[PDB]
RNA sequence: ACAGGUGGUCAGGUAGAGAAUACCAAGGCGCUUGAGAGAACUCGGGUGAAGGAACUAGGCAAAAUGGUGCCGUAACUUCGG
RNA sequence: UCCUUGUCGGGUAAGUUCCGACCUGCACGAAUGGCGUAAUGAUGGCCAGGCUGUCUCCACCCGAGACUCAGUGAAAUUGAAC
RNA sequence: GGCUCAUCACAUCCUGGGGCUGAAGUAGGUCCCAAGGGUAUGGCUGUUCGCCAUUUAAAGUGGUACGCGAGCUGGGUUUAG
RNA sequence: AGUGGACGCAUCACUGGUGUUCGGGUUGUCAUGCCAAUGGCACUGCCCGGUAGCUAAAUGCGGAAGAGAUAAGUGCUGAAA
């Protein structure tokens, strides 16, 4: 199911110009995400338009996301479906944290 | 509806398949045998008169026991009723089962919780517990003060103070009910509930919703 | 003020005075401070002063609070003057006003 | 708050309450006759009694655990030796309780704990 | 009686039998969302608590220089297999002291058996 | 279990090392904060060169505690020595870039998925 | 027949520097009310999950260190500390 | 030192306490001695590390009372009391 | 004065129901009814009060001879130095 | 519809605290003739644990949802007029 959700999610992502995407497997070096991927914003709006496209298809789609974190910041925000979570990142602020080390 | 009358036997925790505890009490009604039934003609309000268990020949008192008599039923520990609620009705001497509580899904249980004693006023109503040091002298624990100074010059009744606690009637309401058995005789809800192991208690349908 | 556009809050209410510093009590009891009034003010209004008609800031962001008059300064009780040159503590020292 | 406990102080301490029971073992044992109050009487029963069925069987080692307690060679060289056979039969109560009223000192309840034959 | 009877038919009939302070090796499920994955967990038992289906027993390790003590119940369905990786050789029953001590200086040799 | 008037160690490069709470989050008479939770800390110790200034009054999140969390299955996660991570005065995000040390899983039902996504270990 | 005060003479063994301390030798005693109940509460203590002075006027009380051998030991200073 | 919680800085998140600086000395002042002083103090105040039931917050346990029984058996006070 | 224990009144801090509103919605302002419940922790001084930090929806105001020392402490007041 | 703060009831089954009537480690000493093995004393001699019971910080629940008459208020019919 990872697979079919994984592939579903970066479609619509790169739908509304979604770029700089890569698919991690931390599969085995860590016991709580099973797939990672990773995405770029600009600036807050449309990294917001994009936490909220991503809400509102896992609404139609079946999955209940469990949990956000972005409120009054978007420098980070994240939506989850369980397996697969989806970390939307600003470019500027990525550079800060890590990339491709988890 | 009417509830059933069972007794503590011990404390377990049943385990799901989703992995998680659900720490459930152990009570045991079983066949609650009625001995009287109660009409608003003959007595102005609708309950029954239930027992249940044995009690030994020799301890049965005689009075007691041509009242089992009469109802043909043997003798049991104690006459409780349960009142009836306009619409299922009963006969004297019908047995009643487990079974009845196989839908209701929410009980609330009440019974004689264990005796403190003479407990304090701490282990009461949870004072404050005035400081132990920095110069106190004799009085760690007390009450302290308990009215007020030459006004009206009483303490009013109902003041929260040092007494007996315990061994009192205590409901405990909406408790969860996990699994019946009547094959078993077993009566597992989700909690705790009052009394201690083997103090008679009974159980009823929760009233709230 | 990000979230209304609307003056008209300054005709219904015109004149308000801001409490004054309760006196002090015994006991040696000191007065409470009063409390602070925030007059909410819609964005991009400019204000002007009967004198000195220079602006102190003008309201660009949202979010900010300015000063636009100081309160005044506590007075000091008898048990503050208390002395042996005058052994008699009774005079009163009253406060500025803002 | 004494709910569900066994075993009595007597307004004595625990060093008192060792020293007291290994006298009163060893006293009922050496001479199978005792006028003492109830209460200690009633509460010998703890100590006496698992010392005979200590030595329903002789070993080197349960007569050394056996020395441990009575503090004497005397005591434990009567059981294990006499006690044993005679009461080989017998699963427990090897103890009676006899009320005898009360002493005239301070009106204490006064009882025996007693053998069942004593060999008297 | 209904209590004991009770307690053995929920009892779990497959759990090992480790000595207090082996270095045993436990998977313990997770329930997460729909699928369910199993958690390799690493340390040494410091205590044991046999008490009927309730059983439980505590254990030990140490994850980037900070100790964390992980408690189990032996009879849940949680857990999934508990493996014993080497035998200790401590004659305490609780093993409580490891707090105190080092990591590097507490090494504990095997049984030998 | 953790109230005002404590101090703990710091689970993040954040710069401080050794942190004091100032005030615990919840409720009027909140007398402990868990394990899931906003407790706002100040700085007794930090390096000089961090980001934070040895002194400041900020928020944070518990990571650690001694006690430990409840499992729903009466399990106990205890740990050795109790751990913060610092955030942002008006925003809850945390700060720091890197999280040392396990993290309890509890914390997934406690929305502050910046620990869960760090913290490889468990 | 009082938990008080009262000067000198003799000074065993063990470990200990010791007339401290713990046990013991000869010797002298169990202190002239006890037997029970194991409540609040009062007094003297033991221990305690997490916190570590957040209580209080005040670290009050408690709690804590405590010996031996080696290394090492700051400002100041009258050169001794 | 009335204006003194004088004004500023340090210490703490917050310091009418404490330390440093500024002199506007009501009422400092040189044997009814002034200025510094190592050491010393069951001397006053403040701060720090450890420590802990002081406290959050109380629970259990051990002994002496408190409670029952038996013997001996007190005192302040008291106009009269249903 | 602090600790402990509280009681009552409403001239209501929040929660509850409405009028007006200069009530677009949210966030509010005033007034009416309503006492059922709840109605902070700390640094500073003995301080009640109060300055500040920080929470909650709230840290309400009063009476009770400004409660409560045959309940506790004496930090201010304190005869004798 | 859930999850929390404060309060109340139950609870030992889970997490623990206590658990001087349980076991074990160990110091000094005395004693049981001696080796070995045990008992007393030194706060339970100092400690490590831990049965039951009690207990909270541990887990289950409770405040209701409703009904009748109502305050402020909103109304219908509706004359006095």
């Amino acid at each position: 199911q990872g697979k079919a959700l994984q592939d579903f999610v970066i479609d619509k992502i790169d739908d509304l110009k979604g770029q700089d995407i890569i698919a991690l497997d931390v599969q085995g070096k860590s016991s709580i995400t099973d797939c990672m991927i990773i995405c770029t914003g600009t600036s807050s709006r449309h990294v917001m338009s994009i936490a909220d496209h991503v809400v509102q298809e896992s609404r139609a789609a079946g999955l209940l996301p469990l949990g956000v974190e972005g409120e009054n910041s978007a420098d980070w925000i994240v939506v989850d479906l369980g397996d697969v979570i989806v970390h939307v990142m600003q470019e500027e602020s990525r550079r800060l944290y890590e990339l491709e080390k988890l | 509806m009417i509830g059933l009358v069972g007794k503590k036997v011990g404390m377990t925790r049943i385990f799901t398949e989703d992995g998680v505890s659900i720490p459930v009490t152990v009570i045991e009604v079983e066949a609650n045998r009625v001995t009287q039934v109660k009409d608003l003609a003959n007595d102005g309000y609708r309950a029954i008169q239930v027992t249940t268990g044995a009690k030994k020949a020799n301890r049965v008192t005689k009075p007691e026991a041509g009242h089992f008599a009469k109802a043909g039923v043997e003798a049991g520990r104690g006459l409780w009723e349960f009142r009836l609620a306009e619409g299922e009705e009963f006969t004297v001497g019908q047995s009643i089962s487990v079974e009845l509580f196989a839908d209701v899904k929410k009980v609330d249980v009440t019974g004689t919780s264990k005796g403190k004693g003479f407990a304090g006023t701490v282990k009461r109503w949870n004072f404050r517990t005035q400081d132990a040091t920095h110069g106190n002298s004799l009085s760690h624990r007390v009450p302290g003060s308990i009215g007020q100074n030459q006004t009206p010059g009483k303490v009013f009744k109902g003041k929260k103070m040092a007494g007996q606690m315990g061994n009192e009637r205590v409901t405990v309401q909406s408790l969860d009910v996990v699994r019946v058995d009547a094959e078993r005789n077993l009566l597992l809800v989700k909690g705790a509930v009052p009394g201690a192991t083997g103090s008679d208690l009974i159980v009823k349908p929760a009233v709230k919703a | 003020d990000e979230n209304l556009n609307t003056l008209i809050d300054y005709r219904f209410e015109k004149s308000f005075r801001a409490e004054r510093g309760q006196n002090g009590a015994s006991r040696d009891c000191t007065g409470k401070r009063g409390k602070d009034v925030t007059i909410k003010v819609p964005v991009g209004t400019r204000v002007i002063d009967q004198g000195t008609g220079e602006t102190m800031g003008d309201m660009t962001k949202h979010g900010q609070r300015l000063l636009v008059a100081k309160g005044g300064w506590h007075g000091l009780g008898n048990t503050r003057f208390k002395s042996s040159v005058n052994r008699t503590p009774r005079q009163k020292t009253n406060g500025t006003p803002g | 708050m004494r709910h569900r406990k066994s075993g009595r102080q007597l307004n004595r301490n625990s060093s008192h309450r060792q020293a007291m029971f290994r006298n009163m073992a060893g006293s009922l044992v050496r001479h199978e006759i005792i006028k003492t109050t109830l209460p200690k009487a009633k509460e010998l029963r703890r100590v006496v009694e698992p010392l005979i069925t200590l030595a329903k069987t002789d070993s080197v080692a349960n007569r050394r655990l056996a020395f441990a307690r009575t503090r004497d060679n005397e005591i434990v060289a009567k059981l294990f030796n006499e006690l044993g056979p005679r009461f080989a039969s017998r699963a427990g109560g090897y103890t009676r309780i006899l009320k005898c009223g009360f002493r005239a000192g301070d009106n204490a309840p006064m009882a025996y704990i007693e053998l069942v034959d004593r060999s008297e | 009686n209904i209590i004991k009877q009770l307690e053995q038919e929920q009892m779990k009939q497959d759990v090992p039998s480790f000595r207090p302070g082996d270095t045993v090796e436990v998977k313990v499920w997770v329930v997460e969302g729909s699928k369910k994955r199993l958690q390799a967990f690493e340390g040494v038992v410091i205590a044991i608590r046999n008490r009927g289906l309730h059983s439980a027993f505590t254990v030990r390790k140490i994850s980037n220089g900070e100790g964390v003590e992980r408690v189990f119940q032996t009879h849940s369905p949680v857990v999934d297999s508990i493996s014993v990786k080497r035998r200790g050789a401590v004659r305490k029953a609780k093993l409580y002291y490891l707090r105190e001590r080092t990591g590097k200086a507490a090494r504990i040799k095997e049984r030998l058996n | 279990m953790i109230q005002e008037q404590t101090m703990l160690n710091v689970a993040d490069n954040s710069g401080a090392r050794r942190v004091m709470c100032i005030k615990v989050l919840g409720g009027s008479h909140r007398r402990y904060a868990g394990v899931g939770d906003i407790i706002k800390i100040t700085i007794k110790e930090a390096i000089p060169r961090g980001k934070v200034k040895k002194g400041d009054v900020l928020k944070a999140v518990v990571v650690r505690t001694k006690k430990g969390v409840r499992r729903p299955d009466g399990s106990v996660i205890r740990f050795d020595g109790n751990a913060c991570v610092l955030l942002n005065n008006n925003s809850e995000q945390p700060i720091g870039t890197r999280i040392f040390g396990p993290v309890t899983r509890e914390l997934r039902s406690e929305k502050f998925m910046k620990i869960i996504s760090l913290a490889p270990e468990v």
